[PDB]
């Protein structure tokens, strides 16, 4: 019993998601504003999975009784952050789903592209998420499931994340908040209309309510 | 574990003996499901034995019956289709 | 598995049934049922046992049960 272990843990990718995120910042992509859908997807997914928990459990809603995402561009900072009140993770979905391990889809998709497939496929594949690295040098994940403690994802994509717990950060409650720190040439996507297009234009038809703020 | 099993067929019944020396009949109660069979003995100085397997194939309980002998408990399951089970218990 | 009583009374939890049955009375197609899981993914909703997957939630709520198994008590 180590009363204390509560520090900063660090983790490499897999070798198949450092090859992943190298094809993705270092290749020339003309709709990189793909990455807006799949972060919305991802969102839309853990809310199903939440509402799903609670039809047979209505207590399981208590943290947050709204299902909802939030968009929110900051000028001051230059990110972009959403934010959604879906399942949450735990700490071992993070570290087990977000770089640690390799899914069967990720070294498809690498092929795929190869042969001349679109990089708009990225969330068939299973790996959407990444696609955040189109746009931003560095993601923070903040995230808080039912079962565990706020925990903080982080990572620029030089072969490693770290993951933390988060007790001083404002607090969601439920669901998980990304924080994309844009590249210099990327900024467009602070623009509110250029952000209404976009989900008007690859989501539109989504069962949460979206607002911008 | 207390009592092993065996059981052999013929093409409309499966013959299950669990060999169970002195066992008075009222400590033995057995019963017949559609596709189950349950065997319970009551032992005084100890744990109960029960033997319940889904089985193989479907019976019809209302022709099933045992009897319980000297050595062994000896129960015919009347099979409800004319089919070799391959084993007694489902999946198995 | 612990000792059973096979006229005793239990409710189904199998996805999609959810009814009260005796085991007396069970066996192997007894029971019409998802053996799931549920499937939330890329914007779809739906059931990994039989692989319909729908779009909307509340037609994802409407997909018929695949599989006749047996009644599960647990
Ligand atoms: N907003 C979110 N809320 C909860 N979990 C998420 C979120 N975004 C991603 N995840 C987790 O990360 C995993 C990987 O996401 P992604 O790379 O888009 O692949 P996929 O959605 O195909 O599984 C998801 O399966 C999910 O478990
Ligand atoms: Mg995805
Ligand atoms: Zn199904
Ligand atoms: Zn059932």
């Amino acid at each position: 019993h180590h009363a204390a272990a509560t520090e900063t843990e660090t983790f490499a990718f897999q070798a198949e998601i450092n090859q992943l995120l190298s094809l993705i910042i270092n290749t020339f992509y003309s709709n990189k504003e793909i990455f807006l859908r799949e972060l919305i997807s991802n969102s839309s997914d853990a809310l199903d999975k939440i509402r799903f928990e609670s039809l047979t459990d209505k207590s399981k809603l208590d943290a947050q009784p709204e299902l909802f995402i939030h968009i929110i561009p900051d000028k001051a900072t230059s990110t972009l952050t959403i934010v959604d009140s879906g399942i949450g993770m735990t700490k071992s979905d993070l570290v087990n789903n977000l770089g640690t391990i390799a899914r069967s889809g990720t070294k498809e998709f690498m092929e795929a592209l190869a042969a001349g497939a679109d990089v708009s496929m990225i969330g068939q594949f299973g790996v959407g998420f990444y696609s955040a690295y189109l746009v931003a040098e560095r993601v923070v994940v903040t995230t808080k499931h039912n079962d565990d403690e706020q925990y903080v994802w982080e990572s620029q994509a030089g072969g490693s994340f770290t993951v933390t717990r988060d007790t001083s950060g404002e607090q969601l409650g439920r669901g998980t908040k990304m924080v994309l720190y844009l590249k210099d040439d990327q900024m467009e996507y602070l623009e509110e209309r250029r952000i209404k297009d976009l989900v008007k234009k690859h989501s539109e038809f989504i069962s949460y309510p979206i607002s911008l703020w | 574990a207390k009592y092993r099993h065996e059981y052999y067929q013929k093409p409309e019944e499966v013959v299950v003996t669990v060999f169970a020396k002195g066992i008075p009949k009222q400590n033995v109660n057995i019963d017949f499901g559609e596709q189950i069979l349950s065997v319970v003995i009551e032992v005084p100085g100890e744990d109960a034995y029960y033997l319940q397997p889904r089985l193989f194939g479907k019976i019809i309980p209302d022709k099933c019956k045992y009897e319980v002998l000297s050595t062994k408990i000896e129960i015919c399951l009347a099979k409800a289709d004319i089919i070799t089970w391959a084993s007694l218990e489902h999946g198995k | 598995a612990a000792v059973i009583d096979i006229n005793q009374p239990q409710v189904c939890k199998n996805k999609g049934c959810g009814q009260t049955f005796k085991e007396r009375d069970n066996h192997e197609t007894a029971c019409s049922h998802h053996p799931g899981p549920a499937v939330f993914h890329d914007r779809l909703r739906g059931w990994k046992c039989c692989d319909v997957h729908v779009k909307e939630f509340d037609e994802f709520m409407e997909i018929p049960p695949c599989t006749k198994g047996w009644h599960s008590s647990s």
